[PDB]
């Protein structure tokens, strides 16, 4: 029973390592004006690139 | 207490809550005579 | 500043956005456009702080280029079978470029840069009336022009603001960047449905205004610019502070509150059609920013645990700051799903 | 259990664990000891906290590094449970098959 | 004064009511020694208005009831612990030195709330910004930890921002610790316990710091004269106006605010004086803070429901 | 009688229950279709009845 | 319906005007008087569900399960007090308030017809819960248990709104009756598998099953006991409810869709059977006694006899009663010595010899003691499912034994085999204690003479 | 760790604890549960099975002396029915 | 959508057509819950000004409640209008149509089949 128990709460532990690293999907954020400015300029051409095939 | 002065909501003011009893008027017998106008022309918009 | 000066400045806002509204012809737009930035530079920057300087500098390029963008889309229509006059673009890609014009007036996904940033540089009022009054404008004329726009656009630029907006403020302490970020996600469903049945639209964007209305002016009862402070203010008077919270859950769409009236009647409109995947694509990240907004519901309880509430701060002394309509917007926000029958009596 | 070897105890093992044993005994005995009248509630004593907290599992949320940990749980939950969703299937099956065709001899059942 | 922004657009009192001979002023003088003499004496031959003794029951006595109740909703000063040695961190300084503080601001807010609203000038207790030598020579050497000069200078630096120089300052040198002798003579022994140093040590950093302010924010008349009642009748009432308004232009400060003041500027400060809880707010800030004023929110809150006067309402006669 | 203002917190919920009681009996009315037409019930009004309920 | 709407709403100003120390015996009073009227609402009878208004109507399931309700809230302000007994009035009526909402959103949510009302007044009962056990519940360094609690219902609950708005604009009416009448076959494949799995996971995650159920032990040791009786007693009930009804349709699916969910139910209940025996802190044993009955009830929803119904709800009312009782035997234990932990004190056969009588009745009655309604339905659901599978008596069975176990552990070492004689604080008993419990179980006795009232709408 | 002095003692703080045991005992002990266990001890026939076995009473007599067969099965008559076709 | 039916005549806020249908009556209850919603506005006024609630609500209760009463009535009302032409559209679309939308006849469970497993 502490298997399943601590099996579940290591997978929601893994969901929560998940929103953990999922952070670093927010973290994936260089917090730099060079970089989501710039990459958001050229992405935001690639995103008249895929409206130019889409 | 309240020695300091009158803070100005302390007491009452009777100009404005009589102008606000006269919003109540109006716009409360305006409403009632609304309704019973709207009706009546309903019912004529119709008959018996 | 003078006390003139602002009735003579927000009153010709007023007037240009009624232009934007009114107007059938483009040029006018365009003016009310530009007249809305000329106009709407002075208030913020109110006090003399360089912060508001800077921050409506990066409001008045990305705005007034985005102007541009749009006077351009406007002369390509006339470029392709071509009059003035506001209806159906008769060009896909003039409607491409005002698509993308209209999604930098009001914050989106590949635009939504500046609106953070902007939003915590200036004070608290013109962070009301950035956030809500300038966004009735571009929906305005997005509702005249959707019959030419490309469904795959907007419908992208929706689910990109929903998921990266709405995905960030998460390291966020700020409160001005929260209110920025849940802007660009209820700006996400908005746009989402706007194709379909506009009146949605509508709707969802005067409950939002109603939203972040009562948000910021209770922001301007308690003068908060961080979570700490609303903390602070739980003990200083619990009963702004719920009220903030409560219109968070409201922001977040939680069933019972009226917040949740908006995303339901969008679930409806929306899966009525064809498509039952995205709508739950986009509840998902509602629920992302929900538990976050209800980790900022976590910042209070009571017999607490240590906050570090200090002194000094009881007051024997009621604060006169008036606030303008606080209570019907209150109650007006909270209360209202047991409404909407009402929802056809906005269009 | 079984006690056996009848240790020396040696000269250290006396020393130090007599005197260091009962000491540190003696002095919880004589600390919670001291019942004097005024205390109205529990004695409180900080042990069977740790007990309590201990096994309310700590290291529960934190995670489950591999070694052989996966394999005891996920082999603890595997051969039994899997074999039990075969065997409920299987017989599962068979009742539809002897129902469907043949004769269960079911006969009156009614009330099922 | 300017109540509501509509008071102004339909006048401008601020600019109609000016004295020319009110300005502002701040009697000063080292613990004891000025004192009260100079302030009540101006105040009665020059005319303008004194605030008294500041403290706890400023603030506490400025509204809510009439007079002030007891200290424990505050828990602060009982100054007995304020006058000898308590180094130790424990309720010894902190509430002390913030809370009046505080109170010197709210102080000064209401100077200048009065002088605009009503158009007649006022004297000050102490001003401001004597308070900022007054604290740093009391952590100057210890009786509090650092990191105070650093909260509390940030709330000075902060706050008084907006303010104003206020124009002249009338401060007595007392004369190498004399005074330090005279408090041995005021009979009152929780006061004595204080020693030289200190208060040296304050007037020294007071005068070689004020001086680079006094020359820094408009003019001062400081004045090292025996018997500043006399004294103070002969050149500070009658050189005060008769150098200052004459004088008034190399103060400049509130010269270019005043200025043009009427709309802009006057209006931000009066308009900022009333709801004194927007000015101390600031100081209420940094609601972060520390273990310093801290309370375990129990104390404040169970002295909210337990808050005695007015607590449920803002003027209401339900309770006396 | 007046001198339940006495006892004026009580008499609340029971005119609770008794104002919500005559909602439904009124909102039977709006409900009433079918009265006689059901196919199992179908009665010759009484001589004292033009309703069956 | 709205006959009882309206009284508890008139409930809420009865509170918050009111003199002080009055507040506990107006709420009481004028609670009791509307539990009279919830035993009015048993007129139902013969065949077509009684439907008062077009908006909501009421079955039988619903009767039991609202007469369960409205009897409970006076019981349950009655014990919450003394929890506090000193605080600022606006704490009490606040409380008061909360509880009376909370109530008010039940009622809405039992009687309502149309499964979308069903679902806003379901979410919003699930928030003043969340008010009550989170602003004050003892607050084990609060766990945060309350919050990411509403995330664990959410997380995949709110998709089941999304599969009823595509069932109600592809067949029109959500009204629960012409949804009957009108379901019509799905067969299977892979969109009504994500269907289907949607709703049932959406409220399976209220009944824990016992992939889930670590949703309940945290939660349900920081909850005040009004907050307890609430949620075991009821928001369980909430889930198994609606799975009742929205297992309408899905008719062939939820055979090859049941199977793994019966399967992990049958071995979940030995489960979480074992490990309520060994653990201390009596607040949690009763609480994964909630999981068993509860993976016992889905087993026993997902089997489609009008047996396993049967039992089923026969078992969702005996479960209220027992459970709920047995928490509030925790809580006057607890208030006597400041513990929770189970083998910290002892005796209480000398010491309360009444209280005894009552520890003893009520672990029998979740003993499942043959003629208490417990056993009822136990029974029925063992009768369903071993008609079901002939062989899933063993794991049945072997629940029977360890139910018996630890039902019967818990009623020792609290209660019998020495005093601790450290203690010296308990006082003896209250006559409210004694109120508290006769409330429970002279009722579920009685209940044991006539219960073709609690047996289900198949009967 | 309030306790009470138990002066006497019930409910609450002193002197309304009579008032509340009254209320408590009485509409709880007295009126629900006597009144009420009357109530639907013995209310109109629950779920029409008394009205059952009267029913069927009658419709088995009515079978067994005009000699048809009871209980036929076939919930409807296959005389009028359709079959679909292969 | 339903644009061109209200921009033949922009802004009425109601037209003169509209006359036609029943007003709401007073007891509805969507505008008495409005009134309450007045109610809780001017409570949570009385909440913000530190005053104890139940204290200068003679005045200010009744014109919050008055006021909302007000507005959400006729509110109401030109929802009922919207509604009203709403159904007139579709019916008049569907009579106008017979393709579009053809009448079948709903045969009887007399011919009907089904699968219909049972369980077990
Ligand atoms: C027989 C029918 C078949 C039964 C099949 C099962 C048999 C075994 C049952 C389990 C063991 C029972 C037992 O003795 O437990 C010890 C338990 C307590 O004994 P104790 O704690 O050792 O001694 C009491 C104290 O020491 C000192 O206190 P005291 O001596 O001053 O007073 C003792 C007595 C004082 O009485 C009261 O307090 C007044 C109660 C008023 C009830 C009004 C309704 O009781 C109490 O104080 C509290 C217990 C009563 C609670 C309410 C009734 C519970 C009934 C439990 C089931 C029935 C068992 C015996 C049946 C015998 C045939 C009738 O006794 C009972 O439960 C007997 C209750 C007798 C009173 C009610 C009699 C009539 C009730 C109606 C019919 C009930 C039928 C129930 C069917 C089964 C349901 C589960
Ligand atoms: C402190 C003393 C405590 C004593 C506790 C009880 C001890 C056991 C012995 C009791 C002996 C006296 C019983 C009452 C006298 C009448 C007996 C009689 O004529 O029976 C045949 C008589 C047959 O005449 P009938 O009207 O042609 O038949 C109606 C059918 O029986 C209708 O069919 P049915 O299926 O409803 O069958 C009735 C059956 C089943 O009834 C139920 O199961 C009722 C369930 C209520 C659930 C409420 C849930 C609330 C949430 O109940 C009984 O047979 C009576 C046992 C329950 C008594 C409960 C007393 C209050 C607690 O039975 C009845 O009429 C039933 C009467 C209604 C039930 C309540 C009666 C008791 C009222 C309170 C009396 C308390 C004890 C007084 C002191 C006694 C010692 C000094
Ligand atoms: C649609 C309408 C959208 C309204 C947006 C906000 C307009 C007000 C702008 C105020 C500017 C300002 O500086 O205010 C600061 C001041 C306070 O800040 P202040 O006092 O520091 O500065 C103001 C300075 N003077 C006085 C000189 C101008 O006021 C407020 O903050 C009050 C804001 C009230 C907002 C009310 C929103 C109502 C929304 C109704 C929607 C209904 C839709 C119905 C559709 C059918
Ligand atoms: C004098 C013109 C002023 C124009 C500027 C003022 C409007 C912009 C600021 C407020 C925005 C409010 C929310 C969005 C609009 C809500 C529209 C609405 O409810 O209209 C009701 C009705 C709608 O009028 P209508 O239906 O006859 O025509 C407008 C049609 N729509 C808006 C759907 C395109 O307005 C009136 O009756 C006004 C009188
Ligand atoms: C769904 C419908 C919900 C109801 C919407 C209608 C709102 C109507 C306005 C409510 C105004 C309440 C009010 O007046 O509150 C009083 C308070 C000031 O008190 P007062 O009596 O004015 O005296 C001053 C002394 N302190 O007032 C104040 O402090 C603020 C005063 C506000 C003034 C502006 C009122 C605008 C009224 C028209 C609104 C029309 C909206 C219609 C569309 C709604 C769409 C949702
Ligand atoms: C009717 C009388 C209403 C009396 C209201 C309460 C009076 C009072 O003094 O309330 C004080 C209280 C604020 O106290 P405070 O300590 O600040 O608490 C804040 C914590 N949230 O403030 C409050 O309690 C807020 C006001 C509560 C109002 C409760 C509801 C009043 C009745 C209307 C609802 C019922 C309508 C029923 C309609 C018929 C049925 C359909």
């Amino acid at each position: 029973q502490k298997s399943a128990s601590s099996l579940l709460d290591l997978i929601w532990l893994e969901t929560i390592l998940p929103k953990t690293i999922s952070l670093a999907q927010m973290k994936m954020s260089t917090t730099i004006t060079s970089q989501k400015g710039l990459i958001k300029l050229y992405f935001l051409s690639f995103l008249i690139t895929i409206l130019i095939s889409t | 207490k309240f020695y300091i002065q009158e803070p100005p909501h302390g007491s009452p003011n009777w100009l404005k809550v009589g102008l606000t009893l006269g919003t109540s008027a109006f716009l409360w017998i305006y409403l009632i005579k609304q309704h019973n106008e709207d009706v009546l022309e309903y019912k004529r918009r119709n008959g018996l | 500043m003078n006390p003139i000066i602002l009735i003579i400045i927000l009153m010709t806002v007023m007037l240009g956005t009624i232009i934007v509204m009114i107007s059938t012809h483009w040029l006018l737009i365009w003016i009310g456009f530009e007249m809305n930035m000329l106009a709407i530079i002075p208030i913020m920057m109110k006090k003399h702080n360089p912060r508001a300087t800077e921050a409506s500098t990066k409001y008045f390029l990305t705005q007034s280029t985005a102007s541009m963008l749009l006077m351009m889309a406007i002369i390509i229509n006339l470029m392709f079978s071509g009059q003035w006059t506001v209806m159906k673009l008769f060009n896909p890609m003039a409607s491409m470029l005002m698509t993308m014009a209209l999604a930098m007036k009001l914050g989106m996904a590949p635009f939504h840069f500046w609106v953070p940033e902007v939003t915590q540089g200036i004070p608290l009022s013109s962070g009301l009336i950035l956030l809500t009054w300038q966004k009735l404008a571009p929906m305005s004329v997005l509702y005249q022009i959707l019959p030419s726009i490309n469904l795959d656009l907007i419908l992208t630029l929706s689910i990109l603001s929903i998921t990266i907006g709405g995905w960030g403020g998460l390291n966020q302490t700020q409160l001005r960047k929260i209110m920025a970020y849940s802007s660009i996600a209820h700006m996400g469903w908005m746009t989402a449905v706007l194709l379909y049945n506009p009146t949605m639209t509508l709707l969802n964007l005067i409950i939002y205004i109603i939203m972040t209305s009562t948000m910021f002016t209770l922001f301007m009862a308690n003068s908060t610019t961080t979570t700490l402070s609303l903390s602070h203010t739980w003990n200083k008077a619990p009963i702004m502070t719920i009220l903030v919270l409560i219109t968070l859950l409201s922001m977040g769409g939680l069933p019972p509150l009226s917040g949740f009236m908006p995303k339901w009647m969008i679930i409806q409109e929306m899966t009525k059609n064809d498509s039952i995947i995205l709508p739950t694509l986009m509840a998902i990240t509602a629920l992302l920013n929900l538990y976050f907004y209800m980790r900022l519901t976590y910042s209070t309880a009571l017999t607490m645990f240590p906050s570090t509430n200090n002194m000094k701060m009881k007051w024997q002394f009621p604060t006169t700051k008036r606030m303008t309509l606080l209570p019907t917007m209150t109650v007006l926000s909270t209360m209202l799903l047991p409404l909407t029958p009402i929802l056809s009596i906005l269009e | 259990l079984d006690p056996a070897e009848y240790d020396i105890s040696s000269e250290t093992r006396k020393a130090q664990a007599e005197r260091l044993a009962i000491r540190s005994r003696l002095k919880r005995e004589y600390q919670l000891q001291y019942n004097d009248p005024s205390r109205r509630g529990v004695v409180e004593d900080p042990a069977l906290i740790r007990w309590t907290c201990a096994r309310s599992a700590n290291v529960y949320p934190n995670f489950r590094p591999n070694t052989k940990t996966s394999l005891l749980g996920a082999l603890f939950g595997i051969g039994p449970l899997i074999f039990w969703y075969y065997v409920f299937k299987t017989d599962r099956d068979r009742k539809e098959k002897l129902i469907q065709e043949g004769k269960l001899d079911r006969t009156f059942n009614i009330s099922y | 004064l300017q109540y509501g922004p509509l008071a102004y657009i339909l006048g401008e009192k601020t600019t109609k009511k000016m004295t020319e001979n009110s300005k502002l002023i701040t009697v000063d003088g080292n613990i004891c020694s000025g004192k009260s003499k100079l302030a009540k004496e101006v105040a009665e031959k020059l005319g303008l208005k004194h605030f008294p003794e500041a403290g706890i029951h400023y603030a506490d006595s400025t509204t809510g009831d009439g007079k002030p109740l007891p200290v424990r909703f505050s828990g602060n000063c009982s100054l007995e612990k304020f006058y000898d040695d308590p180094k130790s961190n424990d309720g010894n300084s902190y509430r002390l030195q913030a809370w009046l503080y505080a109170s010197r601001l709210l102080q000064y807010a209401d100077a200048l709330e009065h002088l605009l609203s009503t158009g007649q000038g006022v004297v000050l207790e102490r001003s401001i910004y004597s308070d900022f030598v007054f604290l740093e020579a009391m952590y100057r050497q210890g009786f509090i930890r650092k990191q105070c000069v650093d909260h509390y200078n940030q709330v000075k630096k902060v706050t008084v921002c907006e303010y104003l120089p206020p124009h002249v300052v009338i401060y007595v040198d007392v004369p190498v610790s004399e005074v330090q002798s005279r408090i041995q003579k005021k009979g009152n022994p929780h006061e004595m316990k204080i020693t030289s140093a200190y208060l040296q040590d304050i007037e020294n950093v007071y005068k070689g710091t004020f001086l680079p302010e006094m020359s820094e924010k408009c003019e001062v008349l400081q004045y090292s004269a025996w018997e500043a009642e006399d004294a103070e009748k002969v050149v500070e009432d009658i050189q005060y106006l008769k150098y200052d308004k004459g004088p008034w232009l190399d103060q400049d400060d509130r010269k270019l605010h005043n200025l043009r003041m009427l709309v802009q500027d006057k209006l931000e400060v009066l308009n900022y004086t009333s709801i004194p809880v927007f000015l101390p707010e600031v100081t209420i800030g940094a609601h972060q803070s520390d273990r310093v004023f801290q309370e375990f929110t129990e104390l404040p809150g169970r002295k909210y429901r337990a808050g005695y006067n007015e607590d449920v309402g803002d003027k209401w006669i339900w309770l006396k | 009688l007046q001198v339940v203002r006495d006892h004026w917190i009580h008499v609340l919920v029971p005119v609770g229950f008794v104002f919500g009681y005559y909602l439904d009996r009124k909102n039977d009315e709006k409900l009433a279709a079918f009265r006689n037409k059901s196919l199992l019930y179908k009665r010759e009004l009484k001589p004292n009845e033009e309703v069956t309920w | 319906m709205l006959k009882y709407i309206i009284p508890t709403m008139m409930l809420m100003p009865l509170t918050w005007l009111s003199k002080n120390s009055m507040i506990w015996i107006n709420t009481t009073l004028h609670s009791l008087l509307i539990s009279l009227t919830s035993l009015l609402l048993l007129n139902q009878f013969g065949d077509n569900s009684l439907n008062f208004s077009l908006t909501f109507f009421s079955d039988s399931l619903s009767t039991p399960l609202l007469i369960l309700t409205m009897w409970l809230l006076p019981l349950m302000l009655m014990a919450s007090q003394h929890h506090l007994s000193k605080e600022n009035l606006a704490r009490k009526k606040l409380f008061i308030s909360m509880l009376i909402l909370l109530q008010l959103f039940l009622i809405m949510t039992f009687t309502a017809t149309e499964l979308i009302f069903f679902y806003i007044m379901f979410e919003a009962t699930l928030v003043p819960t969340l008010i009550i056990i989170t602003r004050w519940g003892n607050q084990t360094e609060r766990l945060n248990a309350g919050l990411y609690f509403l995330f664990y219902t959410l997380a995949g609950s709110l998709p089941l709104l999304v599969a009823l708005i595509y069932i109600q604009n592809t067949m029109g009416s959500l009204n629960f009756l012409i949804l009957q009448y009108w379901v019509q076959p799905m067969p299977n494949s892979w969109s009504n598998t994500f269907m289907w799995l949607a709703c049932m996971m959406a409220f399976m995650v209220k009944m824990p099953l016992y992939g889930l159920h670590l949703w309940l032990p945290k939660a349900h040791v920081e909850a005040p006991i009004a907050g307890s009786m609430v949620l075991a007693a009821i928001l369980l009930k909430l889930g198994g409810y609606g799975m009742m009804r929205i297992t309408l349709l899905l008719n062939p699916i939820t055979d090859f869709m049941a199977y793994p969910f019966i399967m992990l139910s049958l071995w979940g209940m030995i489960m979480t059977s074992s490990i309520c025996l060994r653990q201390t802190d009596l607040k949690s044993l009763i609480a994964y006694s909630s999981v068993s009955h509860m993976a016992l009830v889905i087993v026993a929803i997902l089997i489609q006899t009008p047996w396993s119904y049967m039992g089923a709800t026969a078992l969702m009312i005996a479960h209220g009663l027992t459970s709920s009782m047995l928490f509030c035997l925790a809580n006057s234990n607890y208030e006597r010595v400041h513990s929770r932990t189970m083998i910290l004190a002892r005796g209480l056969q000398t010491l309360l010899p009444l209280m005894a009588a009552w520890w003893l009745l009520a672990s029998l009655t979740n003993l499942a003691l043959p003629p208490s309604i417990n056993l009822i339905g136990e029974l029925f659901v063992v009768m369903s499912t071993f008609s079901w599978s002939n062989i899933t008596i063993i794991l049945m069975g072997l629940n029977m034994v360890i139910t018996a176990l630890y039902s019967l552990y818990m009623l020792i070492t609290t209660q019998r085999g020495k005093h601790t004689h450290h203690i010296n604080n308990i006082l003896p008993s209250f006559t409210r204690e004694n109120a508290l419990m006769s409330l429970h179980m002279l009722p579920l006795l009685l209940l044991s003479l006539n219960p073709k009232i609690i047996l289900g709408p198949l009967y | 760790y309030e306790k009470n002095p138990d002066s006497h003692g019930y409910d609450k703080d002193p002197a309304v604890d009579v008032w509340n045991m009254r209320v408590v005992f009485f509409f709880g002990f007295s009126i629900v549960l006597v009144l009420g266990s009357t109530f639907v001890a013995y209310l109109p026939d629950y779920r029409m099975q008394e009205w059952a076995r009267r029913e069927a009473e009658r419709l088995v007599k009515y079978r067994e002396a005009h000699g048809l067969p009871l209980m036929e099965s076939n919930c409807f008559d296959p005389s009028k029915i359709q079959l679909p076709e292969d | 959508m339903m644009t061109g039916r209200q921009a033949r005549a922009p802004l009425q806020f109601l037209p003169d057509e509209a006359r036609s249908l029943p007003p709401p009556k007073l007891t509805d209850p969507r505008l008495a819950y409005i009134g309450f919603l007045g109610y809780c506005s001017g409570l949570i006024d009385n909440a913000i000004r530190r005053r104890p609630v139940l204290s200068a609500g003679l005045h200010r209760q009744f014109l919050y409640i008055t006021s909302f009463v007000f507005v959400g009535y006729y509110l109401l009302k030109r929802q009922d209008y919207m509604y009203a032409v709403r159904d007139h559209d579709m019916f008049s679309y569907i009579k106008s149509h017979p393709e579009d939308f053809p009448e079948k006849d709903k045969k009887t469970y007399r011919e009907v089949f089904e699968e219909f497993h049972p369980v077990r």
